[PDB]
C-alpha cells in the first residue's frame, strides 16, 4: 500500500498538505500517481491525475507533485466544503497494477 | 453527465457465489476500460480487476485471480463480476468505475474518471 | 520414400513428410506463363498462411476449434485410419469456414498483443 | 465493407480492415510483364517489412521512438481524426528517414540477441 | 561502403554489412526471363531459410553442432582473419551435409514444439 | 499382454550411482510415453520421471531434477534411468509404467496403463 | 498431496467408498484423477482413468466420480478379493504433472 | 601493457550519488567487455556490473540492480559507473577491469584479464 | 559464495595446495573457475582461468584443477614471494554471472 496515515487539517483559507510515501519503483518509476477526494458515505471522485492534472470541474484549489519516491497533494484556499477523506494511488507496472495508499480525513477549522 | 450504475449483491454465506453487474450510459461504453474496486469496511480502496474495451484482456489482483471472472457485454452496455468461493475477507463496497488501461492509440490513463455507487456485498 | 511417397500412407505418417513436399513446390510464352504462375500460387499460399499467424512453419497451431459439424470422426482411430487424400474430400466444403475463421482468430490477436505492449 | 472500403475512415477505425487489403495485392507480353513486375513489387514490400523485424505481423511494433519533428500532430488527432491518405501526406517527406532508423535498430537487436545465447 | 564492399573484408567485419547485400537482390523474352528466373532464386532461398527454422532474420544460430571434419579452423581464425569468399571454399564439399542436418533439426523442434503445446 | 521388466538396482552407498533399467514387450514401445514411478518404504507412491515416446522431452520432479536422466531406446525396446548422487531419501522400489504424455494425435492419457514389478533401490 | 488415508472398511456385499480430497486447481481443474489397485508385494493396476472411466478388465464393480477438489471410488458389490490399498493421483497441470494421493487401506468382513 | 586508471570516488552521505570511471588504454577497447569489482574492507571480492563491448548489454548484480548505471564510450575509451542511493554497506574499493562474456565469435572468457587500481567510495 | 577460508601455508620449496568448494551446478558444471592472486595493497591479477591454464607471464609453480564440485590452486616450488590473498571464482550460469570464494592467505615459511 502507499502511505499517508496521519489526521489531516488547518484553518479555512490557509493551505494543508496531505502526503503519499510510495516504495521506490511504483512511484518512482510512474508519473501515474492520482487522487480521490471521498466523502463519508458517496463515491470517490477523481481530483488529480498523472501527477498534477485535474479533470474539469476541480478548481486550482487543488494540486500537486512528486519527488523521489513520495507524493503529495495541496490544498490552497481550503474550505470546509474540502471535509472529505483523502486517497492517493499509483501504478504498479503491470504486476499488480494498482496500488491504494489508506486514507486520511481532512478537518477545515 | 456519467451513468454507472451497480446492482446484484447481498448476503451470501462463505464458499458461495454471487453476481454483481454495472449497467453504464452516457459515455461511450465501447470506448472504455473498466474495473472493479473493493472498498472494505476499514481499508477504502482495493483494487480487484480490469477489463480493457473489447472485453479480451483481463487483468486481477492475487487475491481473487482463481476465483473471480470479469467479463463485458458492449451490446448490452454492460460490465459484471462473477464471484465464487466468497470468503469473509471479501466483504466491501463493489464500485463499478472507468478508467485504467487503454488501447494504445489513445492517451493512456492509468486513473480512474467515474465511479458508480457501489453494490454492497457481504459474505 | 520421396516425393509424394507417403500419399497412400496415413495422416499420422504423412505428416512427418512435410519437408520433402514443401521443396518440389517451387522450381516460349506460354512456358514462360506456367512459372510465372507457380510463383503467384506459391505466393498466395504463403501469404494465406502469414495472415492466418503461422509464417516460417510446416506444423503451427491456432486458437479455432474444431467443430463437430466439421466432419466429426473420433481423433486416434482416424487420423492413423486415414489418408491426407480422402481427408481432403471429408472436408472439402468447410475449408472456407475455417480458412475465415482462422483470419478472425488472428486480428483479435494483434490487437491484444498491441495493447499489452502498451502498458508501461 | 471490401477493398479499400475503410479508405475514406479515420486511421483507428481503418486499422481493422488491413487483412482485407494484404489479400487483394497478390493475384501477351505486356500482360505477362505486368505479373512479373507486380510479383516484384509485392516481394520487396515483404524483404523490407522483414529487414525491419517485422515478419509476418500486419502490425508491429519497434524501438525507434517518433521525433517530434516528424509531424507530431498529438496522438488522438491523428487515430481518431484523420484518414490515412491525408497521413500519408503529413509525413511524405520523412519515410526515408524512418525507414533508415527502422533497419538500423534492428541490426544492433540481432547482435544483441546473438551474444546473449552464447551465455552459458 | 556500399554493396560489396566488404567483400574483401574479415567474415567478423563483414557480418555486419548483410542489410546491404540482401537489398541488392530484388529489381524481349530473354530479358523477361532473366526476372522470372531471379524472382525464383530469391524464393528458394527463402523457403530454405524458412525449412531451417530462421525465417525473418539475417543472423540465426541453430542446435546443430559443428563438425571438427568439417573443415576447422578454430575460431578467431575464422571470423579474425579469414573473407566469406575464402571460406567459401574452405567448407565447399560440406555444405550439402550442414544443409540435410539444419533441415532434419528442425522438424524434431517442431514436433517437440508441437507435443508441449499440448499438456494442459 | 504387457511385459515390463526391471532390473539393475541393489545398494549403493550414499553420494554414489547407478543405473535401472526396464525391458519392454507385448506393446509396440515406440507408441507410448514412459515413466518411472517411486515406491518408498512407507510412502507408496511418487511420481519421479516421464519421458515422451520419441525420447526427447523429458520431465521430473523436482527433487531429482538436478540428478537424474530418463531415456528410451526405441530399437531395444528399452528404458533406463541413470541416477546420480544418492541420497537415503531416494530408497524405494522404481516401477517401469506406460502412460502419462501424449503426441497431441492420440488422446492424451495423463494415467498410467501399465506397471512393471519394480527394481529395488537402497542407498 | 492428494489425500485419503483414514482406513476403510464394510461388511461383504455392501458398497463402501474411498474418497480423495484435493487442492484446488488439481483435481478442481484437470479431469485427470485416476486411481489404482495396490497389492501388498505386487505391482498396482489401474481401475479408474479420466474421472469416470475403467480399463477393459475391470468389472462395474468398480466406478467413481469427481465433484468440487473432491473425487471419489466406489466400489459395489464388495469382496474379499478387494482387499487392496487404493490410490488416487492427479495430473497437476504441467508444473509437478503428477500428485498421488496419500493411500488407504481396505478391510472387508 | 595495460593502462586501467580508476578516478571519481570519494565520500558521499547516504542517500546521495556519484559517479566513478576509468580511462583505458594499450588495449583496444571497443574489443573487450568490461566490469566492475567491489573490494570491500573485509569481502575481498563481489562482483557488481558488466556490461559488453558494443554498450548495449549491460547485467548487475541484485545488491546494486534498482540503483546503478553502467555505461561504455568507445570514442573516449572510457568506462564509467553511475552510483544513487548510496547505501553504507557500498563502502568499498571499486576496481576497473576487463574480461568476462564476450561477443560470441572470439573465445569467450568469463575470467577478468587486466584489473585497474581502484577508486575508494565510502558513504 | 564459493568456500576456502582457512589459512595456507608451508615451508619454502615445498607444494602447497588451496582449495575451493562450491555447492553443484555452478562449478560441477560450469568449467569457468579462475584464480586471483592479491597482494596485500594492489590490485589483483590473474593466475589461473578456466581451469587449468594458466595467462603469458605465470610460471609453471602455478597449476590447478577440479572435480565434483570442489576446485583447487596448486602452488609447488613455493617461494617467499608467493604471500598473497588468494581467491577463486566462478561462472554462476547466468543469474549471477560471477561467484567470488571467500578467500584465504597463505604464509610461506
Ligand atoms: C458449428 O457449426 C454449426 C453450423 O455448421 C453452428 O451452428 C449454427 O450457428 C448459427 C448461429 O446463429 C445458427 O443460426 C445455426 O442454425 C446453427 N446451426 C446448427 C446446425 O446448429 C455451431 O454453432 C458451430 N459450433 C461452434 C462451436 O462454433
Ligand atoms: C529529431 O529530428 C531533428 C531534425 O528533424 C534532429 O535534430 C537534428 O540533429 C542533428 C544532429 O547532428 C543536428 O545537426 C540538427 O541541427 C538537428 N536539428 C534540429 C532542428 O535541431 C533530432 O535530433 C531528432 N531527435 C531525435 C530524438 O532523434
Ligand atoms: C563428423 O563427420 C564425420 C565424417 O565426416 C563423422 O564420422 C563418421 O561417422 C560415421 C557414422 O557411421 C562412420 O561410419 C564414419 O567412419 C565416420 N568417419 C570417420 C572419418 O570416422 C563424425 O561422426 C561426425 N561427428 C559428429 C560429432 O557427428
Ligand atoms: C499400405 O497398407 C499396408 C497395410 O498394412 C501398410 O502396411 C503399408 O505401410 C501401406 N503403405 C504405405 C505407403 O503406407
Ligand atoms: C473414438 O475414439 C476412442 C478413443 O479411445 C476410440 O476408443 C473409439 O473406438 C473411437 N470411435 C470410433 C472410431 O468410432
Ligand atoms: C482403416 O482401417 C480399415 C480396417 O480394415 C482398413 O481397411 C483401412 O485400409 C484403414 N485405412 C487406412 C488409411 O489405412
Ligand atoms: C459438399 O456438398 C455436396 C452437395 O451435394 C455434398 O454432396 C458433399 O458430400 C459435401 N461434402 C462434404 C464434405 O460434406
Ligand atoms: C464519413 O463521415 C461521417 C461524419 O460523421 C462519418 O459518420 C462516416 O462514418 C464517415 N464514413 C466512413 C466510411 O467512416
Ligand atoms: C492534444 O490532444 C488532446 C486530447 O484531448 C487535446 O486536449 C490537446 O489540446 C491536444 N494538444 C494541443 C496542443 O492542442
Ligand atoms: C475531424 O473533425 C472534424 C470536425 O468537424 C471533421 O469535420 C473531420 O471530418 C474529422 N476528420 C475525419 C477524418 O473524420
Ligand atoms: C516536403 O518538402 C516539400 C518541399 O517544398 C514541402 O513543401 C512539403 O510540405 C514537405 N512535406 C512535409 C511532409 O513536410
Ligand atoms: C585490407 O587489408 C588491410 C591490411 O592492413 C586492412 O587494414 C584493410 O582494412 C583491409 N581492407 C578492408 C576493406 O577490410
Ligand atoms: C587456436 O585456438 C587457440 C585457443 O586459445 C589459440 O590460442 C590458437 O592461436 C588458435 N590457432 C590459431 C592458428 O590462431
Ligand atoms: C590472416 O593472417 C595471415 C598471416 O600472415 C595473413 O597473411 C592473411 O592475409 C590474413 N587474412 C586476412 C583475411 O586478412
Ligand atoms: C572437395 O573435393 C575435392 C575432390 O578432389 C577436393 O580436392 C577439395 O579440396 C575438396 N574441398 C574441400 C573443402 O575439402
Amino acid at each position: 500500500a502507499l502511505t499517508q496515515p496521519p489526521s489531516v487539517s488547518g484553518s479555512p483559507g490557509q493551505s494543508v498538505t496531505i502526503s503519499c510515501t510510495g516504495t521506490s519503483s511504483d512511484i518512482g518509476s510512474y508519473n501515474y500517481v492520482s487522487w480521490y477526494q471521498q466523502h463519508p458515505g458517496k463515491a470517490p471522485k477523481l481530483m488529480i491525475y498523472d501527477v498534477t492534472q485535474r479533470p474539469s470541474g476541480v478548481s486550482d484549489r487543488f494540486s500537486g507533485s512528486k519527488s523521489g519516491n513520495t507524493a503529495s497533494l495541496t490544498i490552497s484556499g481550503l474550505q470546509a466544503d474540502d471535509e472529505a477523506d483523502y486517497y492517493c494511488s499509483a501504478y504498479a507496472g503491470r504486476q499488480t497494477f494498482y496500488i491504494f495508499g489508506g486514507g486520511t480525513r481532512l478537518t477545515v477549522l | 453527465e456519467v451513468q454507472l450504475v451497480e446492482t446484484g449483491g447481498g448476503l451470501v454465506q462463505p464458499g458461495g457465489s454471487l453476481k454483481l453487474s454495472c449497467r453504464a450510459s452516457g459515455y461511450t461504453f465501447s470506448s472504455f476500460a473498466m474495473s472493479w474496486v473493493r472498498q472494505a469496511p476499514g481499508k477504502g480502496l482495493e483494487w480487484v480487476s480490469l477489463i480493457n474495451d473489447r472485453g479480451g484482456l483481463t487483468f486481477y489482483v492475487d487475491s481473487v485471480k482463481g476465483r473471480f471472472t470479469i467479463s463485458r457485454d458492449n451490446s448490452k452496455n454492460t460490465l459484471s463480476l462473477q464471484m465464487h468461493s466468497l470468503r469473509d475477507g471479501d466483504t466491501a463496497v463493489y464500485y463499478c468505475a472507468t478508467g485504467g488501461m487503454s488501447s494504445a492509440l489513445q492517451s493512456s490513463k492509468y486513473y480512474f474518471d467515474f465511479w458508480g455507487q457501489g453494490a454492497l456485498v457481504t459474505v | 520414400l520421396g516425393f509424394l511417397g507417403a500419399a497412400g500412407s496415413t495422416m499420422g505418417a504423412a505428416s512427418m513428410t512435410l519437408t520433402v513436399q514443401a521443396r518440389n513446390l517451387l522450381s516460349g510464352i506460354k512456358q514462360l506463363q506456367a512459372r510465372v504462375l507457380a510463383v503467384e500460387h506459391y505466393l498466395r499460399d504463403q501469404q494465406l498462411l502469414g495472415i492466418w499467424g503461422c509464417s516460417g512453419k510446416l506444423i503451427c497451431c491456432t486458437n479455432v476449434p474444431w467443430n463437430s459439424s466439421w466432419s466429426n470422426r473420433n481423433l486416434s482411430e482416424i487420423w492413423d485410419n486415414m489418408t491426407w487424400l480422402q481427408w481432403d474430400k471429408e472436408i472439402s466444403n468447410y475449408t472456407q469456414i475455417i480458412y475465415g475463421l482462422l483470419e478472425e482468430s488472428q486480428n483479435q490477436q494483434e490487437k491484444n498483443e498491441q495493447d499489452l505492449l502498451a502498458l508501461d
